[PDB]
């Protein structure tokens, strides 16, 4: 899963 | 609300303790109580709010994905019928997730966003609004799925417009917003090209502004730039 | 209870799903519902029950220790007064922990232990009784602390007596009981010599019986033997 | 902290 902040 | 009798400062103190104890549900409840005092939030307090709910919903999303995968496998050819339990439990987790998202969206709507006039606060809250509509979109399957997706898009877009006018390209909030909006494009809006273009342009424009920064600001900006690069590597 | 309307088999199915999703609070609630159906538990079901509550109370104990350490630091010379919040929040976590312990002890008392006639089930439940009184003892400071400690000791001792009569020295339940009772001696009863003697004798008697075991039983027994050795290394 | 099961 892609990076989010 | 159960936190109505507790001092604002005590709720903030306890949110910090809850974070140290990795008690994110408690952290979120404390911060909800603090927001409901009605005063605007400082930067640090906005961070506590976001960290608390990110961690609560993050755990719910991970659980939902586990359950959804089991459910999908159950609906494959040759899979033995095991009754309604997998769907029921996925639905239970889903409903709890939607509840948390609705709670956060409710705090933003009543009345954090409307009182947020500085770019840094308003962008931060609008990013959160996009994020929690995005989480709703991840589990949406019905009549409103398009409207939920559009709500996320609209919140992100307003945040992007303010960020580009008011913040430098290295600002961590601007960077984090762009990171997440890019993920929205890739994962929710079926727009991988838009996702990749946004991540690349954001990275490159930040790179060009690093020279203006102190060592500590450089560290903050480059950490999020690396997340942009990580996603680009995943997607290309 | 909220699980009263759900089938026993569905509760067990959902406990297994909750475990896969790392939703240990849900897992524990499902298993409580299953116990309250009134039927005895199979081995697998006893394991689900124990895993669920071990994980819930384990997280509460870790949080309590973080908070207790902050509280102790606040009571040191030269520490600035920060008000009642640290004590209050430690108390909140403590009360929730005690509640979980009381719930487990209640299931054991009504009516798991009394219906458990086979050594493997009765020892398993008595070990749990010792464990949850031990967790109560970890946070006890009042008039009843001695009685709580003695309740843990008594439950462990009855389990040990049955285990030694009825189970081989490599049996994983016998081993796990001895591991935990040894920790009780070291951490709760201020009896490090008893802790060390128990761990050593248990290890050595198991070693001598490994020759009787299949490969799979050998693997199970030696894993817990290594935990005994790990504790002995910590304590010597 | 010591090992328990
Ligand atoms: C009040 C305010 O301006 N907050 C922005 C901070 C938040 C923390 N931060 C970060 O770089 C990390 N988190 C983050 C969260 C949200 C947004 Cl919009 C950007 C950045 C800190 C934790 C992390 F995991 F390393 C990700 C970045 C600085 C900006
Ligand atoms: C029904 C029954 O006989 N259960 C005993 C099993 C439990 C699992 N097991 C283990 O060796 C481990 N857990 C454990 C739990 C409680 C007791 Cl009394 C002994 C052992 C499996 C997980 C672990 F983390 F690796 C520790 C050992 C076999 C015996
Ligand atoms: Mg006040
Ligand atoms: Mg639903
Ligand atoms: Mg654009
Ligand atoms: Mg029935
Ligand atoms: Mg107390
Ligand atoms: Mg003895």
């Amino acid at each position: 899963f892609p990076a989010t902040v | 609300g159960a936190m109505g009798s507790m001092e604002r400062a005590s709720l903030i103190q306890k949110a910090k303790l809850a974070e140290q104890a990795e008690r994110y549900e408690d952290m979120a409840a404390f911060m909800k109580g603090a927001v409901e005092k009605g005063e605007e939030l400082s930067c640090e307090e906005r961070n506590l709010l976001s960290v608390a709910y990110k961690n609560v919903v993050g755990g719910q999303r991970a659980a939902w994905r586990v359950l959804s995968s089991i459910e999908q496998k159950s609906n494959e050819e040759g899979s033995e019928e095991k009754g309604p339990e997998v769907r029921e439990y996925r639905e239970k987790v889903e409903t709890e997730l939607q509840g948390v998202c609705d709670t956060v969206l409710g705090l933003l709507d009543s009345h954090l966003i409307k009182e947020a006039g500085d770019a840094e606060s308003r962008v931060f809250y609008l990013k959160m609004k996009g994020d929690y509509y995005r989480y709703l979109a991840e589990v949406a399957t019905g009549d409103d799925k398009k409207r939920i997706i559009d709500s996320a898009r609209s919140a992100y877009q307003e945040a992007m417009d303010i960020s580009k006018k008011e913040m430098p390209p290295t600002n961590p909030i601007r960077l984090g917003l762009a990171l997440n909006f890019s993920v929205f494009h890739y994962e929710i809006a079926n727009s991988p090209e838009e996702a990749i273009s946004l991540a690349k342009t954001t990275f490159d424009e930040a790179m060009a502004d690093l020279h203006t920064l102190s060592e500590d600001s450089y560290k903050d900006s480059t950490l999020i730039m690396q997340l942009l690069r990580d996603n680009l590597t995943l997607w290309t």
